[PDB]
């Protein structure tokens, strides 16, 4: 494989 | 390896748009926090010295370095900070110039040929700026 995505680091 | 702006350089050369490419390299960053300034001193000049389409990987890789890092401090949200509106203009207008370089390509190809005069392909240009 997947392109990187801004939204999968965990963090809220 | 152990932190330095050799080893970051070589791995920022490496560093793609895949999830895994920016999820590592971030890993490793972290992992040095305590070496943040050089770090993001580093990955500032790196970036202006990148390939336009390598860009917007690089403000990735900030992305996922800052966020993962508010568990464990304030300093790469900190560091990253002095140099990230920099960054934003570079990536802006380097990619807007890169996306339009295929319209440039077809107005030299164009004059080349002359498949209409002068005058018109300085008015298609124009209408790109």
């Amino acid at each position: 494989s997947p392109s990187y995505s801004p939204t999968s680091p965990s963090y809220s | 390896s152990s932190f330095s702006e050799s080893a970051l350089e070589k791995k920022l050369s490496e560093l793609s748009n895949s999830q895994h490419s920016v999820q590592t390299l971030s890993l490793w960053l972290i992992h040095h926090r305590k070496h943040a300034g050089p770090i993001v001193s580093v990955w500032h000049r790196e970036l202006r010295k990148a390939k336009s389409n390598r860009k917007l990987t690089f403000l990735y890789l900030a992305n996922d370095v800052i966020q993962n890092s508010k568990r464990k401090g304030p300093e790469f949200t900190r560091e990253f900070e002095s140099v990230l509106v920099d960054a934003f203009s570079h990536v802006a207008r380097e990619a807007d110039e890169g996306c339009k370089k295929p319209l440039e390509r077809l107005l030299n190809i164009w004059q080349e040929r002359s498949v209409y005069g002068g005058e018109f392909i300085q008015q298609l240009k124009l209408s790109m700026e």
